[PDB]
RNA sequence: GGUGAAAAGAACCCCGGGAGGGGAGUGAAAUAGAGCCUGAAACCGUGGGCUUACAAGCAGUCACGGCCCCGCAAGGGGUUGU
RNA sequence: UCGGGGCUUAAGCCCAGCGCCGAAGCUGCGGGUCUGGGGGAUGACCCCAGGCGGUAGGGGAGCGUUCCCGAUGCCGAUGAAGGCCGACCCGCGAGGGCGGCUGGAGGUAAGGGAAGUGCGAAUGCCGGCAUGAGUAACGAUAAAGAGGGUGAGAAUCCCUCUCGC
RNA sequence: ACCGGAGCGCUGUCUCGGCGAGGGACCCGGUGAAAUUGAACUGGCCGUGAAGAUGCGGCCUACCCGUGGCAGGACGAAAAGA
RNA sequence: AGCGGCACGCGAGCUGGGUUCAGAACGUCGUGAGACAGUUCGGUCUCUAUCCGCCACGGGCGCAGGAGGCUUGAGGGGGGCUC
């Protein structure tokens, strides 16, 4: 029984060509190509995935920093307060309050300031 | 999910320059250009106050650097090294060695530039009177 | 394949790749690589197996109760119509398919046209055919010959 | 509506004849038999032939006004093309592709 | 063949973008005074003639 | 190597020197029109949406934002500015 | 040019202290798979602890292609195969399925059998089509010009005159 | 029409280049190849890295697209190093 | 009448005298075929530049109303000898 090639290489083929719509010139159109350029964005995206996170825990730390700055003191000073205050609450992404609601922040930096000495 | 922030208002400030040491003041002013002292700080948008400088002329620097210290440029031809001391940079223009100093504190990319240019410097006093002079300090 | 054995071409300072003949495997109309060649699939089964075989194929067939002895082929004389009259008086409805085994060369043309049956000398008893089938009859003389075999 | 006039298999380079073609789209009947009465290049001749046959089918087909129709669109596209050897130096040899076109013009009425 | 020889094939970018300037430019025409039809400035067209 | 069940293979009119088309007509289908079944990809082109002329690039990826588009609607698709 | 800017009771060097930043390490929450150990009489299933970077290579479990039995069967013009499209469902994945469009005559469950069974590279083979590019070239530097004619169309065909070899 | 040395005559061989002629190159109309080509959104310096970087780092520079030219680089092309 | 770097800069710029193919000879070594860094005469160097770089020249758009003319000079280049 002779098994030809048939549907099954071209199949293959379209479905990573789906994958690659949008891609710049052949990068987008030749199989060969394609291929090579998901296999570079896979592997980005998982790593990119792990930096998100990283990403904004810096992101909010900035914006946490500029509210106690003008708050008096600095985020150093500012998370030892609450880490020793025991207001492990603030995640660093909800220091958001920062920027809305600052009576609440501001209650917090008293609070950090409290247990500063 | 975290904030983003809408269109808002630049705001215009004014700096003494005269006694402050070059690089300190160059420092203070770079974070001004960009948020970052504003708690909706946004990496990718352009919203530090518009410093404005005066007084360029009389920047205070440490050790012998005037003497010494040097600026360089480079023309494309061959020989095309240019070197200027800190001392000539005075004399002639020198909002320049501010500039020089804020610029190289400026993040490198297309946005890098769009707020090197909210860095207004001036020999001084005077300028713009436009709204905003916030003495700042 | 058909072709000479003469190289293509010199296989150095030409440029072009590196061949020897157009036979080659890689060439297309070239010779087929690992392509089957004719050969024997048949091989000997241990005896006593075939006969086991044989016995469980019957005996499975028993057990559900589809299994038949008979005798009185009255519809003898190959005829189609009278072996449907004889079934019919018999519960093989065509229904089920039939394995009909018999000596009876007059039976055997008879049923032989039937879709749902299949005809069958005695010493043509094999397992395949038996579970083929739905129901088995045959012939008593016929399950004496059966039963020499193994019985 | 619109009325169409296609003449296919046109034995001349499309790059070269697609020049004159993207010189008429969109214009105006009349402008457009002048743009091609004046240009000097070969696939003007072409061109005008389909441009000139549309009009006539624009009107024995389709009640169209003459004097109120334009160039709607109009396109060329390549047809096979006819491979000829080349004798080159040193017995190399090679193939040239005297290529071909396919000449659409899509004409419409004006406005209403 | 011989010496220079281009190291990548051209983009469709790129061949594109050189052929910018290729488009040609319709032809300059005016009526001539004679009858209402379309002249080449400063040439004599049949159909017409001229007034000496 | 392949029109179609059948040649019924497109009369006649129109533009054209012709080729080739546009009407008409045949057929179940003409996107079955004659190298004619299906007709993938590279490749070429027309239209439309997003986008681009102070910007340094394995061409992507993560985020946010704008425009366009599908469910009035919480959603999703395309695009790409930073 | 210390990575740069830039820094001088320092943004340098040394001694002491407190706090913060920070890796895919560790923690939390959810999921997967393997192994061990527990109940489940039970097949199912749940609970607990632990392991899971990987080239050569060994082992295990699967996906798809052609063909055979299942086929005097079943699906098919109320549209087979194949094609194009999807933001949908199922699967860890190889894939499977559904919907829309095209297509127009075949297809082959469950369960098993047999192989010409999966391609991205071999200066691989065959075919198609690109790039260089409207580029080089149009093949002897003996040479042409004009009028008239023919024709859908003429520098290039015919005729006449003039020039040249 | 062998290889070495010298001298006379004469000269763009040269000091040292200039002008002119024709045939190409250049522009328009007609026809229209080739080797090469992982894909390209393809800059400089100083470093770095398999020790010789458009692609890594830092810094500098640079609006978008071409046409005629030059040949330093793409360890340029060609030939699985003679 | 400087020395050195730049693939002892530069052959997709040229030359090809030297060196290092096949011819031939002297000396020389080898029975020999041949050989030597010992010499000697002869000996085919590739029309087309895609990208970067470079010399020049344009098209596009930009410079917050549009246009004509005259200009400022940041930045860069040339020049710098000597008896
Ligand atoms: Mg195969
Ligand atoms: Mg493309
Ligand atoms: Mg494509
Ligand atoms: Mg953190
Ligand atoms: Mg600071
Ligand atoms: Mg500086
Ligand atoms: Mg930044
Ligand atoms: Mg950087
Ligand atoms: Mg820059
Ligand atoms: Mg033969
Ligand atoms: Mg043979
Ligand atoms: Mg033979
Ligand atoms: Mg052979
Ligand atoms: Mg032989
Ligand atoms: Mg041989
Ligand atoms: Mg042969
Ligand atoms: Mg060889
Ligand atoms: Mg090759
Ligand atoms: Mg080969
Ligand atoms: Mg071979
Ligand atoms: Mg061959
Ligand atoms: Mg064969
Ligand atoms: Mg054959
Ligand atoms: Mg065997
Ligand atoms: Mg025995
Ligand atoms: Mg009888
Ligand atoms: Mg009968
Ligand atoms: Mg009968
Ligand atoms: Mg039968
Ligand atoms: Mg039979
Ligand atoms: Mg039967
Ligand atoms: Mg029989
Ligand atoms: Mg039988
Ligand atoms: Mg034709
Ligand atoms: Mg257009
Ligand atoms: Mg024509
Ligand atoms: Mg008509
Ligand atoms: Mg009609
Ligand atoms: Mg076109
Ligand atoms: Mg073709
Ligand atoms: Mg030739
Ligand atoms: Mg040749
Ligand atoms: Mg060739
Ligand atoms: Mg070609
Ligand atoms: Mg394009
Ligand atoms: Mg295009
Ligand atoms: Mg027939
Ligand atoms: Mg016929
Ligand atoms: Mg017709
Ligand atoms: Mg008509
Ligand atoms: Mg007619
Ligand atoms: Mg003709
Ligand atoms: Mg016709
Ligand atoms: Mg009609
Ligand atoms: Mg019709
Ligand atoms: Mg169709
Ligand atoms: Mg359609
Ligand atoms: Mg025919
Ligand atoms: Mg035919
Ligand atoms: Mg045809
Ligand atoms: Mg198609
Ligand atoms: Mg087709
Ligand atoms: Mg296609
Ligand atoms: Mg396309
Ligand atoms: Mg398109
Ligand atoms: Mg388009
Ligand atoms: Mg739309
Ligand atoms: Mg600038
Ligand atoms: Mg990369
Ligand atoms: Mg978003
Ligand atoms: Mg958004
Ligand atoms: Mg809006
Ligand atoms: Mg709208
Ligand atoms: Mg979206
Ligand atoms: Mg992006
Ligand atoms: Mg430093
Ligand atoms: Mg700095
Ligand atoms: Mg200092
Ligand atoms: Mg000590
Ligand atoms: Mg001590
Ligand atoms: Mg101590
Ligand atoms: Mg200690
Ligand atoms: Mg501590
Ligand atoms: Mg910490
Ligand atoms: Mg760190
Ligand atoms: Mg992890
Ligand atoms: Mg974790
Ligand atoms: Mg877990
Ligand atoms: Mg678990
Ligand atoms: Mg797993
Ligand atoms: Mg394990
Ligand atoms: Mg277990
Ligand atoms: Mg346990
Ligand atoms: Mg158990
Ligand atoms: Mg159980
Ligand atoms: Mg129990
Ligand atoms: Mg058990
Ligand atoms: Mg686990
Ligand atoms: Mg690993
Ligand atoms: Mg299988
Ligand atoms: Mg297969
Ligand atoms: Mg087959
Ligand atoms: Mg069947
Ligand atoms: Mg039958
Ligand atoms: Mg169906
Ligand atoms: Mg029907
Ligand atoms: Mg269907
Ligand atoms: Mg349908
Ligand atoms: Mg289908
Ligand atoms: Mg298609
Ligand atoms: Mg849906
Ligand atoms: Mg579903
Ligand atoms: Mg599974
Ligand atoms: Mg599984
Ligand atoms: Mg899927
Ligand atoms: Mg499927
Ligand atoms: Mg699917
Ligand atoms: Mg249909
Ligand atoms: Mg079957
Ligand atoms: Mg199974
Ligand atoms: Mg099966
Ligand atoms: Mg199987
Ligand atoms: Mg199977
Ligand atoms: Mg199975
Ligand atoms: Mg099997
Ligand atoms: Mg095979
Ligand atoms: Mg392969
Ligand atoms: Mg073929
Ligand atoms: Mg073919
Ligand atoms: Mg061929
Ligand atoms: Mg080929
Ligand atoms: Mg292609
Ligand atoms: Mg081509
Ligand atoms: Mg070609
Ligand atoms: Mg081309
Ligand atoms: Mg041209
Ligand atoms: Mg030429
Ligand atoms: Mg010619
Ligand atoms: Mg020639
Ligand atoms: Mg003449
Ligand atoms: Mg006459
Ligand atoms: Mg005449
Ligand atoms: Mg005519
Ligand atoms: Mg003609
Ligand atoms: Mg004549
Ligand atoms: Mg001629
Ligand atoms: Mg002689
Ligand atoms: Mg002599
Ligand atoms: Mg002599
Ligand atoms: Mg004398
Ligand atoms: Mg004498
Ligand atoms: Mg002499
Ligand atoms: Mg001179
Ligand atoms: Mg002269
Ligand atoms: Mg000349
Ligand atoms: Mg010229
Ligand atoms: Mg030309
Ligand atoms: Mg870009
Ligand atoms: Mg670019
Ligand atoms: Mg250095
Ligand atoms: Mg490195
Ligand atoms: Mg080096
Ligand atoms: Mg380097
Ligand atoms: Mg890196
Ligand atoms: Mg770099
Ligand atoms: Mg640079
Ligand atoms: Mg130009
Ligand atoms: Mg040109
Ligand atoms: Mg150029
Ligand atoms: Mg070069
Ligand atoms: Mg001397
Ligand atoms: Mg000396
Ligand atoms: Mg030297
Ligand atoms: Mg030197
Ligand atoms: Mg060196
Ligand atoms: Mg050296
Ligand atoms: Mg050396
Ligand atoms: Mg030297
Ligand atoms: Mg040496
Ligand atoms: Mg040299
Ligand atoms: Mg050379
Ligand atoms: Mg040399
Ligand atoms: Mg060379
Ligand atoms: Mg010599
Ligand atoms: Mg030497
Ligand atoms: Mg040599
Ligand atoms: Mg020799
Ligand atoms: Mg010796
Ligand atoms: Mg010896
Ligand atoms: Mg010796
Ligand atoms: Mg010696
Ligand atoms: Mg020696
Ligand atoms: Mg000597
Ligand atoms: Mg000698
Ligand atoms: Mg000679
Ligand atoms: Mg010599
Ligand atoms: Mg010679
Ligand atoms: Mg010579
Ligand atoms: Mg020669
Ligand atoms: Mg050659
Ligand atoms: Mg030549
Ligand atoms: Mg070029
Ligand atoms: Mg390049
Ligand atoms: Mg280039
Ligand atoms: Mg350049
Ligand atoms: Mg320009
Ligand atoms: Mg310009
Ligand atoms: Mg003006
Ligand atoms: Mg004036
Ligand atoms: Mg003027
Ligand atoms: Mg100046
Ligand atoms: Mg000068
Ligand atoms: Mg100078």
């Amino acid at each position: 029984p002779r098994a030809k090639t048939g549907v099954v290489r071209r199949r293959k083929h379209k479905k990573i060509l789906k994958l690659a719509k949008g891609y710049w010139g052949l990068r987008s159109k030749s199989f060969r190509k394609a291929r090579e350029t998901l296999f570079a964005a896979g592997n980005y995206a998982y790593a990119h995935r792990k930096r998100r996170k990283r990403d904004f825990r810096r992101l909010w730390i900035v914006r946490i920093n500029a509210a106690c700055r003008q708050h008096g003191l600095n985020y150093s000073t500012f998370i030892h307060g609450l880490k020793k205050a025991g207001i492990e609450v603030d995640r660093k992404n909800l220091a958001d309050l920062a920027v809305r609601e600052p009576q609440v922040f501001a209650e917090l930096v008293e609070r950090a300031k409290a247990a500063q000495g | 999910k975290t904030y983003v922030p809408k269109q808002v208002e630049p705001r215009w400030v004014l700096i003494d320059a005269e006694g402050k040491t070059l690089g300190r003041l160059a420092t203070k002013i770079a974070t001004l250009l960009r948020g970052k002292h504003r708690p909706d700080w946004t990496p990718n948008v352009a919203m530090g106050d518009f410093v404005v400088v005066v007084n360029a002329d009389k920047i205070r620097v440490t050790g012998k650097k005037l003497e010494q210290k040097i600026y360089t440029r480079y023309s494309g031809y061959p020989g095309g090294l240019k070197k200027i001391p800190l001392e000539k940079m005075l004399a002639t223009h020198p909002e320049r060695v501010l500039e020089h100093a804020v610029k190289g504190m400026l993040p490198k990319g297309p946005l890098g530039r769009r707020l090197f240019k909210r860095l207004k410097v001036y020999a001084g006093p005077d300028h713009p009177h436009q709204a905003q002079r916030p003495e700042k300090l | 394949v058909a072709y000479s054995g003469r190289k293509i071409w010199p296989q150095k300072h030409t440029g072009r790749a590196r061949h020897g003949d157009i036979g080659a495997p890689i060439f297309v109309g070239g010779g087929v690589v690992f392509g089957p060649k004719p050969r024997d699939y048949s091989y000997t089964l241990p005896k006593k197996v075939r006969k086991k075989g044989l016995a469980m194929a019957v005996a499975d067939r028993a057990r559900e109760g589809k299994l038949l002895l008979v005798e009185a082929f009255a519809g003898v004389n190959g005829k189609t119509k009278e072996f449907l009259a004889w079934a019919k008086e018999a519960g093989l409805d065509g229904s089920e398919s039939v394995l009909l085994v018999t000596g009876n060369e007059l039976v055997r043309r008879a049923a032989r046209n039937l879709p749902w049956v299949v005809t069958l000398a005695p010493e043509g008893l094999n397992v395949y055919d038996i579970v083929r089938t739905e129901r088995l009859v045959m012939d008593l003389d016929a399950w004496e010959v059966f039963q020499n075999r193994i019985g | 509506m619109e009325a169409k006039a296609i003449a296919r298999y046109v034995r001349i380079s499309p790059r070269k004849v697609r020049l004159v073609v993207d010189l008429i789209r969109g214009k105006s009947l009349e402008e457009a038999r002048n743009i091609l009465r004046y240009t000097n290049k070969r696939g003007a001749y072409f061109v005008a032939k389909v441009l000139e046959s549309a009009a006539a089918n624009a009107v024995n087909n389709h009640d169209m006004l003459e004097d109120r129709l334009y160039v709607k669109a109009a396109y060329v596209d390549e047809g096979p093309a006819l491979k000829r050897v080349l004798p080159r130096a040193r017995g190399r040899a090679d193939i040239i592709k005297k290529r071909t076109s396919h000449i659409t013009v899509i004409l419409g009425e004006k406005h209403g | 063949a011989k010496h220079p020889v281009p190291k990548k094939k051209t983009s469709k970018a790129r061949r594109d973008a050189r052929r910018s300037h290729h488009a040609l430019t319709p032809p300059i025409l005016v009526p001539c005074p004679e009858c209402k039809a379309m002249k080449p400035p400063h040439t004599v067209c049949p159909e017409c003639g001229y007034y000496a």
